[PDB]
């Protein structure tokens, strides 16, 4: 996270870190508590990831310090990638873990709501970015929880800042004019958190951005609401 | 949540 500040425990008590063990252990990614056996993530994340065997899914963490060999995770069960994804900058940038156990849910580690179809109206204007990632370009992985309050971009404004893409309605932006505040390395496939008549929706999912909060360049979001369907689809299956 | 998982 670029311009943020230290979380507090127990602010973003969804916010989960991936971890891969292959060849070392090192944090991957991050990722969303959706349900208590899932987890909401990013599609690029698994780029040469051959099995579930090497991820562990930690969550009630604040510091990365707090993963020792003897820290509690989940082991992944299944990685389910949308089929339609091909890459972050092409869209479908979204992946859901199932979890070889459940979460009990308390004050450290709960879910964030999906958003609902008829939020999809919805204006959100208090709209944060969480992880451990880089505070810019060539940095490293953050010990603390970092957090950044950023504004969403229109997609009308979003597709002026990246000419040469294509930004679909399936992606939302976020991030100011001027930059100075966006996600950065290490932080994909963790939250865009927004609050709304006091709750909080998982609005985004951390996918791309030309740099690390340059000016006129948003940082570029799986669009949560588009994909509600999908999750349930995958979640819910008879 | 409205949404329900
Ligand atoms: C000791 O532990 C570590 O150092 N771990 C450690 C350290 C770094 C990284 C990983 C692990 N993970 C990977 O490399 C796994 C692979 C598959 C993901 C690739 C893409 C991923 N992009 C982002 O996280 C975010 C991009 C991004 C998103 C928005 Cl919204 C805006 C601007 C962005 N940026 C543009 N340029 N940079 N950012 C990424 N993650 C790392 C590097 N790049």
């Amino acid at each position: 996270i670029v311009g943020g500040t230290a979380s507090v425990r127990g602010e973003w008590p969804w916010q989960v870190t991936l971890h891969t063990t292959s060849p070392t252990q090192r944090h991957l990614c991050g990722g969303s508590i959706i349900g208590n056996q899932w987890i909401l993530t990013a599609a690029h994340c698994f780029y040469g990831v051959e099995s579930p065997k090497i991820l562990r899914v930690y969550s009630g963490i604040l510091n990365q310090s707090e993963i020792k060999e003897d820290t509690s995770f989940f082991g992944v069960q299944e990685i389910i990638i949308h089929d339609q994804y091909k890459m972050a900058e092409s869209g479908y940038d979204i992946a859901l873990l199932k979890l070889e156990t459940t979460v009990g849910y308390g004050d450290s580690q709960r879910p964030i709501c999906l958003p609902s179809k008829g939020d999809r109206n919805v204006i959100y204007t208090d709209c944060w970015v969480t992880g451990w990632g880089y505070r810019k370009l060539r940095d490293k992985i953050q010990n603390t929880l970092q957090k950044a309050k950023i504004p969403l971009v229109t997609n009308e404004e979003c597709q002026k800042r990246y000419r040469g893409h294509k930004i679909t309605h399936k992606m939302i932006c976020a991030g100011y004019r001027e930059g100075g505040k966006d996600a950065c390395k290490g932080d994909s496939g963790g939250p865009l958190s927004c609050k709304h008549n006091e709750v909080w929706h998982l609005v985004g999912i951390t996918s791309w951005g030309e740099g690390c909060a340059q000016r006129e360049r948003p940082g570029v979001y799986t669009n949560v609401v588009e994909y509600v369907d999908w999750i349930l689809e995958k979640t819910q299956a008879v | 949540c409205t949404t329900k998982i």
